[PDB]
DNA sequence: TTAAGTGGAGCTGGATGCTCTGT
DNA sequence: TCCAGCTCCACTTAA
RNA sequence: ACAGAG
């Protein structure tokens, strides 16, 4: 479900690390700058996948470190629209249902895309669903959060960059839907 | 305190009534005494008002309005044939147009 | 969780493109509008005013009071601009000779450039060739303006275009109505008789009307230059992405940050010029309301042009006697130009630290590559030795001795920190134990340091050479007299300079390239200069 | 040869140097320091920071001397290293769907 | 000045007399050449009428009103044509006589004044991205409301 | 012309879009260029440049010529881009002289740029079906019958023709065919025997090929010039006198240059038969009008002859100078008030004048006149002569004669107009873009009514439209429309000012 | 500062500069005439080429193009004296590679 | 006869060494 | 205190 | 601003 992103960078290798093969030292110094961070237009970087090319290791004047331009590919969790995923409920809230996908927690099920039978919680945090035959409106998305299946209808990037001179909002947002048949808790289908 | 130039060469022969010191800068949109003339109305001047709005809505739909091409669509899907933006194409008269412009 | 951001975007300057700001880009840079003439409040609190010059929204030039825009001290702040609005346009004195040039090329009636279709086609294709250099542009401007001056009628509107020339300090005149002994031309004959209302009431018009001409002025030339077609702007050799003809006439003026003009010179001459500009802008604005005569308004405008021009360049030649400054003042041009200006005094050469000076005296028991440095200079001139596996146990002993014993150290600095611990205080035997790799110990100058050595007048490269220091008790600098001939030194109370290179790369370039053993022969004829002298020849 | 390489005998005066040297900041750091800076504003000239004098002004190391060459570190490196094969998204299993 | 609060009422009073007299000929509609002649007033009759109204104790001397009527020309409200003094009740100039008639303006007010831009005092400062912009102008935000 | 290029950028974006306004503005700003560097200076791909250039040449907005070594250079026609703004006034004025068929002819010619005579009579017939009902077709005969009447009146004219390759230069094909205009056949229509009917949008080889036709914009300006002169005479003299002027100008149409100081003279003997029969005027009274017009110091007419009875010419240039001055005085009056407009007409008649004479002549006191005088300098309505006593030019020893120059103040005032329209468009587009949220929302509710309008459409959908939360929002959409309708209407009305000022500037230039 | 009374220091003149060029000593000339006098950092916006502050460009009202350049302070001073003269030094910065 | 291209003469603006050491 | 460019004005050729 | 020193 992931993608590769082809990226370039100039990596500074300091001179105490000259006792190590360069392809090992470069990869470590790249994971330290990319892992668990969102790169704006492309998504959340998991780790470096491989180095595809490695240019000349210049030494610039006034420093002793070596600078080398690296060509590399990185595994990034970018899910395409209308994809099916499975994940666990962390919380119920008035604004909707919040889903976790392992590492990723900013998954929104909006109430405009929830199941139609029940749509306004009666002063309760937990969301509800009513079926006439079974369960009299007490069926619920439990706080323990047994895995739901959801379909990612929308995603948005918000540019979390400094405004004004210098001297926490979620930068990657994902919006699901659950209204289709076959979506929901796994035990329902 | 005196300045570099002599103030008597500018004026002020009496020795008083120098202009005051501006404290706050003047506002960006100062108030004006005069107002615009109200518009011309009529059965003929309003028909030009409606024809002007019908030329925007038509010339955006006519084939001369070359829209910018889309790119970097992520994946292919079966909803591509259902969502293909169909529009007929105009062709010029290549006698008048130069040879250097054939597509 | 967090978004990626690059940590430290170091970049390299690729080129400087010069240009000029439009009056409405000035308003977009500047943080405040300046309107008040008074430097300081009248009351004893000694605050500056909120919307006058010396306002701390434009930065600070004293540690006592911080900048308002970014809340940061003198050491941290780059400075910020304000602007002054000018009620009437003025010529910029640096661009004035270029203002006339354009008015000699453009038609004064429709603002098209006075060239035929063929000459326009020619020069526009000259300006296409890749790699057009600065000299070729200056030559092309001459040939373009040459043709425009030999034409007297416009190909586009047909109006007559006489000579444009200077007519005194910051004034321009256009000879639209020349007159000749021949049969009188139609259009000039209409103008000469239009004066009928003036002649009825003013007798003196009738001699002087032969000398009546179009007095070009900033209110007109700003209105012409807005109307020049953008197709014809490249043929004036103006680059249309660095500026426009409209920008050459200043209707707005930036005031520099306070750190350009520090608070105790009290105020700098730029700050007092800007007061006078603001005052005269209030004089002119009031006289328009109170009904002064045109003789007064024009004179005041003439003052505003002078005060702006003397703000930029205070050495103007043609200043009338009833307008001349009583005192000399630094304009911007005077602090750029000359021996004590920026380019010679502060940019090409500058005062440097880790330097010393003393009387020189002989010592033949030193080698020719050595120089004796007194202990009093060696305890001051420190070299930053980076701590590593080869020198850790050596630098510990130097840290223990501390500032007062000669093989010692004045400062210690931790790995990723930029403050410096002054090693005179604290217990040095504890600070020696807590040395880590990557710390910097600022040790004293010791035997075997590469040190630069230079007599004050330098006529050739051998007047500055690198020597290995050796520390000795007496105060003078000392070297073997075989090296007197390169320095032209004579030990009669002569003084010489010493520089301690603060970088490992600067040691190597000094040692390999500038060492005395590498410089036994002069570059000129290849003859030896370090050799025997008197009492070594006898 | 410096005096005659442009076909005319050019002096070592400010006038000869203005015909030999293109750089504004070099020209402005010798004589007529005001006029050269206003002309560069008018012409919109861009200045190559390559020359010796403007390198010392801008604080960058000059090309001549020790600046003419670059140093590479002789690290133990393998350029164009072995790539990880993809398993899924290879071309032989994914012939296009549409005609 | 003579008196600024004095001339301002005489300015309209003279034009009302010329407007009245022009209205008589337009209502007469007998013969357009004769009607054009009838549309002119005498330079002496307008003075003798204004001084007879009795606005002020000071006498409205003919040598002043002869130059006051020029202000109605520069407001664009009246024409003046000199005629030879072939016949006239006084003939106030040797061989010459002066006629006055009210006239309409040449054209209605233009299109630029109808737009707010035509009257703006900060027109030189207004730009797309600036502090003063059409997208944030107060002169348009007011004038579009009524 | 930075105001012109800013205004041209908006017009091309609204009528043609983003990847063609880039090429259009670049041609206006730089002048003529070969094709390869149009792409390189812009960064557009070569295929998009060809698409952009071919649409701009279709609507006659760029020309092309062959040059040395056979390269084509394109060249933008700046004034013809601005005349896209006057298109509704053209479509209205054809509806005044001609029926609704003549309205739809000019609409198709202006929107497609060039059409063949067969193509226009087809597309006018198709579109006029919506104006009619109950079986009656539009037929191609009554379309062409108006087109040939449009042609004779010169409102429509043939485009420059391709040359006959067989007659001239047979051989290797040229890079561009070097088109030329033929003066004989501009107003000579092809004859068409084919007829037919317009299709009512049910949705369930060509003889005049190469005879392209386009609107003759210069003929509309000769119409609008007449209306400015005729209406000025209608105010000053009488409606009857205005008709006499309208009679002279309508005869002048076919036999005079669109740029000349004087038209062809006509005798009063031949004016008499041309005036409509309802005007109960004798020939002798007609000569009373003509002398009283010629007596006017505005001099809209003059004598210029004596043969065949009374001879009279109407002055084209001198009428425009009056109208440009009346335009120039009217903006002074509204911006600074009547007392300042007094001073403007004073200095204009007393051609050079000083402050002490201005207060004397206008009966405006000091500290009120001088404030008005000094503002008129700073807005470039008025000038200083500055006759010197000495070659010092010192302010203490010179007499500052004021002057008004009409030509420079007309060019200055025109520059204010181009920026004024650009501002009005910028306000409309700002308020349209910032309400795209509500405009989509108000579309989608109406889309529920438009889509599935009749087939299977139950009545149970008509109330669910106002059930959305957009019902309170509606107050904003009434404010939107009243804003846009005032901004659009002012964008039309400032064009009345441009045409008056530009026609004066157009005629004083000889372009020698 | 200027001299012995003020613990001033010593001058590397225009003539000593000419000596060091003739040795080809490019890094020593950088150490003496930048690092041990007036080393500084400025925020430069890569879009407009003007100087900014604190990683913010007031001209553009954006934060993303700004970058740090190592510059002598006297040149920063020159680049602000010249802008007040309305001679604008618009910089362009490449990466250091 | 005069339009015009080029000689000769006067006006204008630029420049004139490197540092410390004190009052 | 010494020295290049810029502009004004007489001085032949040429139609 | 003046005097020194090399
Ligand atoms: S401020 Fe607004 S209303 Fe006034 S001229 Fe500018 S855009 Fe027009
Ligand atoms: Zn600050
Ligand atoms: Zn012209
Ligand atoms: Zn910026």
């Amino acid at each position: 479900m992931f993608v590769l992103v082809e990226m370039v960078d100039t990596v500074r290798i300091p001179p105490w690390q000259f006792e190590r093969k360069l392809n090992d030292s470069i990869a470590e110094e790249l994971n330290k700058k990319l892992a668990n961070k969102v790169v704006y237009n492309v998504g959340l970087c998991i780790c470096l996948f491989d180095i595809t090319k490695l240019e000349d290791a210049y030494v610039f004047p006034g420093d002793g470190a070596s600078h080398t331009k690296v060509h590399f590919r990185c595994v990034v969790f970018h899910p395409f629209l209308d994809e099916i995923l499975i994940g666990k409920i962390k919380g119920c809230s008035p604004e909707g249902v919040h889903v976790s996908l392992g590492f990723f927690d900013d998954i929104l099920i909006p109430p405009e895309s929830l199941q139609q039978p029940a749509k306004f919680d009666e002063a309760e945090q937990v969301w509800v669903w009513e079926y006439e035959t079974e369960e009299g409106a007490h069926d619920l998305y439990m706080d323990t959060g047994e895995e739901i299946r959801f379909r990612v209808v929308d995603e948005s990037f918000v540019d979390t960059s400094p405004t004004g001179p210098s001297s926490k909002e979620a930068p990657y947002t994902l919006v699901g839907s659950i209204s289709e048949p076959g979506l929901g808790l796994l035990s329902w289908w | 305190a005196a300045y570099t130039f002599n103030i008597e060469a500018v004026g002020f022969s009496k020795g008083e009534k120098l202009p005051d010191v501006v404290l706050k800068p003047p506002p960006l949109f100062p108030d004006t005494d005069y107002k615009p003339v109200p518009l011309k109305t009529g059965e003929g001047e309003e028909y030009m008002l409606a024809l002007k709005q019908e030329l925007r809505e038509t010339m955006k739909r006519m084939p001369y309005f070359i829209e910018t091409p889309e790119e970097r669509q992520d994946i292919e899907r079966y909803s591509k044939r259902y969502m293909k933006v169909y529009k007929e194409e105009w062709i010029p008269d290549w006698r008048r147009l130069p040879r250097e412009m054939m597509p | 969780k967090e978004q990626f951001r690059e940590t430290d975007v170091a970049k390299k300057i690729s080129h400087i493109c010069f240009g000029m700001k439009s009056p409405e880009e000035m308003r977009q840079q500047a943080h405040i509008q300046v309107v008040s003439k008074n430097l300081y409040s009248q009351d004893n609190q000694h605050a500056p005013l909120l919307y006058g010059v010396l306002d701390h929204r434009m930065g600070t030039s004293e540690k006592d009071r911080p900048c308002e825009t970014c809340g940061k001290n003198l050491a941290d702040c780059l400075g910020h601009y304000g602007y002054i609005d000018l009620e009437l346009p003025c010529f910029h004195v640096g661009y004035f000779r270029a203002v006339i040039g354009i008015l000699q090329m453009i038609c004064k009636t429709c603002c098209h450039i006075m060239l035929s279709q063929e000459e326009k086609k020619q020069f526009l294709d000259y300006l296409k060739r890749p790699g057009l250099t600065y000299l070729q542009k200056r030559g092309l401007k001459k040939k373009i303006s040459d043709k425009c001056r030999k034409k007297n009628i416009c190909h586009h509107c047909g109006a007559f275009n006489g000579t444009v020339k200077k007519c005194g300090l910051l004034k321009i005149i256009h000879e639209k109505y020349k007159t000749n002994k021949k049969v009188v031309d139609p259009i000039v004959s209409n103008f000469l008789q239009s004066f009928e209302t003036a002649i009825e009431h003013n007798k003196e018009v009738e001699p002087l009307l032969g000398r009546a001409q179009e007095n070009l002025n900033p209110l007109v030339v700003l209105n012409l230059f807005k109307r020049i077609p953008a197709e014809d702007v490249p043929l004036l050799l103006m680059n249309p992405e660095a500026g426009k003809p409209s920008d050459l006439i200043l209707t707005r003026l930036l005031v520099p940050p306070l750190c350009i003009r520090p608070s105790v010179v009290n105020e700098d001459d730029l700050t007092m010029k800007l007061t006078e500009i603001i005052f005269l802008n209030d004089v002119i604005k009031k006289h328009r309301i109170s009904g002064a005569k045109t003789q007064m308004i024009m004179e005041d405008w003439d003052f505003l042009q002078l005060q702006c021009a003397l703000y930029i360049n205070s050495e103007l030649s043609g200043i009338p006697l009833n307008m001349a400054p009583k005192k000399w003042t630094r304009g911007f041009v005077q602090r750029l130009k000359g021996k004590q200006g920026r380019f010679r005094g502060n940019l090409s050469g500058k005062r440097v630290d880790f330097s010393g000076r003393t009387v020189i005296s002989p010592d033949p028991n030193l080698r020719i590559d050595e120089v004796a440095v007194p202990v009093h200079v060696a305890k001051i001139l420190t070299f930053p030795e980076k701590v590593n596996k080869a020198n850790i146990n050596f630098l510990r002993k130097l840290v223990q001795n501390g500032p007062e014993v000669h093989p010692g150290a004045n400062f210690i600095q931790q790995r990723h920190t930029q403050m410096k611990r002054f090693l005179k205080y604290g217990n040095r035997e504890k600070m020696a134990q807590e040395l880590k790799y990557g710390d910097i110990v600022e040790r004293h100058l010791i035997d075997g340091d590469v040190v630069l050595f230079n007599r004050q007048p330098s006529l050739h490269k051998l007047s500055i050479m690198a020597h290995l220091a050796r520390v000795k008790p007496h105060r003078t600098f000392r070297f073997n007299e075989c090296v007197c001939t390169p320095y032209n030194a004579d030990f009669d109370g002569d003084e010489m300079n010493l520089h301690l290179p603060q970088t490992e790369e600067a040691k190597a370039e000094a040692l390999v390239l500038m060492g005395t053993k590498a410089n036994l022969v002069t570059p000129r004829n290849g003859e030896p200069l370090i050799a025997a002298i008197q009492d070594f020849l006898t | 040869d410096l005096m005659t390489y442009k076909g005319e005998v050019l002096g070592i005066t400010r006038f000869g140097l203005a015909k030999m040297k293109e750089s504004v900041l070099m020209l402005a750091s010798f004589e007529k320091t005001a006029d050269h800076l206003f002309d560069a504003a008018y012409f919109g000239q861009k200045d190559s920071v390559c020359g010796v004098s403007e390198c010392i002004i801008m604080g960058i190391p000059m090309n001549i001397g020790t600046g003419l060459f670059k140093l590479l570190h002789k690290a133990d490196r393998d350029p164009n290293p072995p790539k990880r094969p993809l398993i899924f998204d290879t071309n032989e299993f994914h012939i296009p769907l549409v005609t | 000045d003579f008196e600024s609060e004095f001339v301002e009422v005489l300015n309209q009073q003279c034009f009302k007399f010329l407007q009245s007299k022009a209205e008589t000929a337009r209502e007469s509609k007998q013969n357009p050449m004769i009607q054009r002649n009838s549309s002119f007033a005498s330079s002496h009759e307008v003075w003798k009428y204004i001084c007879e109204l009795g606005i002020s104790k000071v006498e409205l001397s003919m040598e002043d009103i002869e130059t006051i009527l020029n202000t109605l020309i520069y407001d664009g409200k009246v024409e003046m044509t000199i005629i030879a003094a072939k016949e006239g009740t006084v003939g106030s100039v040797d061989g010459h006589m002066k006629l006055y008639r009210a006239v309409n303006p040449i054209i209605p007010p233009t299109g630029l004044v109808r737009a707010p831009c035509g009257l703006c005092p900060v027109f030189d400062d207004c730009h797309e991205g600036g502090e003063i912009s059409p997208s944030n102008c107060i002169y348009m935000t007011e004038w579009l409301e009524f | 012309t930075q105001a012109e290029i800013k205004l041209c950028s908006l017009l091309l974006q609204e009528h043609f879009g983003e990847i063609v306004e880039k090429i259009g503005v670049h041609l206006i700003r730089t002048g003529s260029q070969p094709l390869r560097v149009i792409a390189h200076d812009t960064g557009t791909s070569l295929d998009q440049v060809k698409k952009a250039l071919c649409v701009l040449v279709q609507h006659n907005l760029v020309s092309y010529q062959v040059h040395k070594r056979g390269v084509v250079e394109y060249e933008a026609q700046c004034s013809r881009v601005l005349r896209m703004l006057r298109y509704p006034r053209y479509i209205y004025t054809t509806k005044t002289l001609y029926s609704d068929t003549g309205e739809l002819i000019v609409e198709e010619l202006l929107l497609n740029g060039k059409l063949t005579m067969s193509a226009v009579v087809k597309k006018v017939a198709d579109r006029l079906t919506e104006t009619m009902e109950d079986g009656k077709t539009m037929d191609y005969a009554e379309v062409s019958n108006t087109f040939v009447r449009l042609a004779d009146t010169h409102f429509v004219q043939r485009c420059p023709s391709v040359p006959t390759t067989e007659n001239s230069d047979p051989g290797p094909p040229p890079p561009a065919p070097t088109l030329v205009i033929n003066e004989k056949d501009m107003y000579l229509v092809p004859k068409l025997s084919l007829i037919g009917k317009g299709k009512r949008r049910r949705s369930s080889p060509i003889p005049d090929d190469g005879i392209y036709w386009q609107a003759n914009l210069d003929r509309f300006h000769q119409h609008f010039r007449d209306q400015a002169i005729v209406s000025a005479v209608a105010n000053r003299m009488d409606q009857t006198s205005s008709e006499i002027v309208r009679t002279m100008l309508r005869m002048s149409e076919i036999t005079t240059s669109s740029s000349a100081p004087f038209t062809q003279p006509l005798s009063s003997n031949e004016i008499f038969r041309s005036l409509p029969v309802g005007y109960n005027i004798s020939k002798q009274v007609l000569d009373q009008y003509l002398t009283l017009l010629a007596d006017d110091p505005l001099e809209f007419v003059g004598k210029s002859g004596d043969s065949g009875g009374g001879m009279y010419v109407i002055n084209l240039h001198k009428a425009l100078a009056s109208l440009a001055t009346a335009t120039l005085e009217s903006v002074v009056q509204e911006r600074f008030g009547s007392r300042c407009a007094r001073i403007f007409r004073l200095v204009l008649q007393k051609k050079h004048i000083e402050q002490k004479q201005v207060e004397d002549f206008a009966m405006i006191p000091a500290k009120e006149a001088k404030d008005m005088l000094y503002k008129m300098l700073s807005e470039n309505f008025m000038s200083l002569q500055e006759i010197p006593k000495t070659p010092d030019h010192a302010p203490s020893r010179t007499f500052y004669l004021y002057t008004v120059n009409i030509l420079s103040a007309a060019r200055m005032l025109l520059h204010r107009c181009y920026k004024s329209i650009a501002n009005l468009i910028e306000r409309r587009q700002f308020e349209t873009k910032e309400n795209k949220r509500l405009l989509e929302k108000s579309q989608r509710v109406e889309a529920i009514i438009a889509s599935m309008q009749a087939t299977g459409a139950e009545e149970a959908q008509l109330q669910e439209i106002e059930e959305m939360i957009t019902a309170p929002e509606r107050q904003q959409l009434e404010t939107l429309k009243r804003n846009v309708n005032k901004l659009d209407a002012s964008e039309i009305q400032v064009d009345e000012t441009i045409f008056l000022l530009e026609s004066y500037i157009e005629c004083t230039m000889k372009r020698q | 500062t200027e001299g012995r009374s003020r613990d001033g220091g010593l001058r590397l003149g225009e003539m000593e500069r000419d000596c060091l060029i003739g040795y080809g000593a490019s890094m020593l000339l950088l150490e003496r005439l930048m690092i041990s006098s007036d080393a500084f950092e400025v925020d430069v916006c890569g879009q407009c080429g003007l100087l900014g502050y604190s990683g913010w460009c007031h001209y553009c009202k954006s934060s993303c193009h700004v970058s740090s350049l190592r510059i002598p302070y006297a040149c920063k001073l020159l680049f602000q004296e010249l802008q007040s003269m309305n001679i604008i030094p618009r910089l362009k910065l490449s990466k250091y590679n």
